[PDB]
């Protein structure tokens, strides 16, 4: 029993129409749209208690809502503003009082940007393990750096010998601004993959860090000399070394 | 208003985490806590009623003090998997919706069985001047490890989940000793050449 949300990532230019969608299969009467911003908590935008029974939350300004079926609840920004950059969570409960458990969706991370020329895919680099580490510990830590990207919409994974691995992987919790003082700052993210010294020492083995970037779509206009920063994967690969 | 403290907290595996909350509306009578793991939506964890002073559910316990309008969530034997944002929420018969506190960010470091604080410089697998300093067991506050001049010309990132930190540069003169405050880092930090 689950709450779903679509899409997961969104990059829009200011002034554009934006539609977020929420589904729910528990026959829940009540549905909710929240946003979550650093430091502030979960802020309620709209609550819906029955089809066409929508009530304002604390911060309804700049938002509209649609409940035509019991199973779906829609959030609409008619003309998106940059300060509507946020993570949006829908929820549902069995009836509308606070006493009922709210079941939350996985979130939509929306970035609203002044100009799409602010959008950049990541550059990706893999750093080979230190021989000093190998000598000291008999283990070898590769590091991946994803740098220069905007918005912070990425998923990093490691592929060893053509297969995704999770064992021995530790990735930074979130991308970090390269220049925290700038609204449109680009971002970096790092990850480590640790293997044994003998696994790294086998020249048959190959290690690819992959970063899925969520970028522009076909709808978005692009006239820039540089490649259009569409949704794409950027990878870097290293081979084991005797 | 529901108020939580602290804004964020870093703890070691095994320790007791105590998360504080307080509320202004004496008409609140129901207090659920929601747990939000990274990259996920919040989820109901444990709740207590105004009529009760203590709620227990395994490692999680809400103590509730009606009079000073204060409650707290205790997590005994904290686990790395407990790392999450914790929201205290409140509602009463006569208050609409559900009122959330701003949350507390909890970070639980995994236990370190054999501390090996060490700094290694790694080279890019692709030909460049770029390098990364990897500091293992750097925590054996956390960010005080770093030189944040003004001079270093680097970028810095810590991984609480693996007790490690990195710093990197595109400068070929970049050396790992200048990235870190040697006065503050673990005493036996190894800097092999």
């Amino acid at each position: 029993m689950k709450v779903t949300q679509m899409p997961r990532y969104l990059i829009k230019r200011m002034g554009e129409n934006v539609l977020l969608e929420c589904g729910q299969d528990m026959s829940h009467e009540t549905m909710y749209w929240y946003r979550q911003d650093p430091g502030l908590g979960l802020q309620l935008i709209y609550i819906s208690y029955d089809v066409d029974s929508n009530s304002e939350g604390d911060i309804p300004k700049g938002y509209r809502v649609s409940r035509k079926k019991r199973e779906h609840f829609s959030l609409i920004l008619d003309s998106a503003k940059t300060n509507q950059t946020s993570v949006y969570f829908c929820a549902s409960s069995l009836a509308g009082t606070g006493n009922y458990e709210q079941y939350f969706g996985p979130g939509t991370r929306l970035t609203v940007t002044e100009d799409l020329k602010n959008v950049f895919p990541p550059e990706v680099a893999v750093f080979e393990p230190s021989e000093a580490e190998i000598s000291h510990t008999q283990k070898a830590t590769l590091v991946c750096l994803a740098t220069g990207f905007y918005p912070d919409h990425v998923e990093l994974s490691w592929w060893v010998n053509g297969k995704e691995v999770h064992s021995g992987v530790s990735t930074d919790p979130q991308p970090l601004k390269e220049q925290p003082a700038l609204n449109d700052s680009r971002y970096s993210l790092s990850s480590r993959l640790r293997v044994s010294a003998t696994f790294w020492q086998n020249p048959r083995n190959h290690f690819r860090c992959q970063v899925q970037f969520y970028g522009l779509s076909e709808n978005d206009e692009w006239t820039q000399d540089r490649a259009k920063p569409v949704t794409q994967i950027v990878s870097a690969e290293a081979w084991g070394r005797s | 208003q529901v108020r939580q403290s602290p804004q964020s907290l870093t703890v070691w595996e095994g320790e007791t985490t105590i998360l504080n909350c307080s509320y202004e509306n004496s008409a609140f009578d129901y207090f659920p806590w929601y747990q939000q793991f990274p990259g996920e939506g919040p989820a109901l964890l444990i709740a207590i009623r105004s009529v009760s002073d203590k709620k227990e559910d395994g490692r999680f316990t809400i103590f509730f003090n009606k009079r000073e309008k204060k409650l707290s969530l205790h997590i005994t034997d904290s686990q790395p998997g407990d790392s999450a944002t914790y929201f205290c929420a409140a509602t009463g018969a006569n208050t609409g919706k559900l009122t959330f506190g701003h949350g507390t960010i909890l970070r639980v470091h995994p236990n370190i069985q054999n501390p090996d604080p060490a700094v290694y410089q790694l080279r890019d697998s692709k030909s460049s001047d770029k390098s990364v300093c990897l500091f293992t067991d750097f925590d054996s506050k956390d960010s005080d490890v770093y030189i944040t001049d003004a001079t270093v010309l680097d970028m810095r990132s810590m991984d609480f989940k693996s007790n490690s930190a990195v710093a990197w540069s595109n400068k070929s003169d970049f050396a790992c000793a200048n990235a870190f405050n040697n006065s503050i880092i673990p005493e036996d930090t190894f800097f092999p050449s």
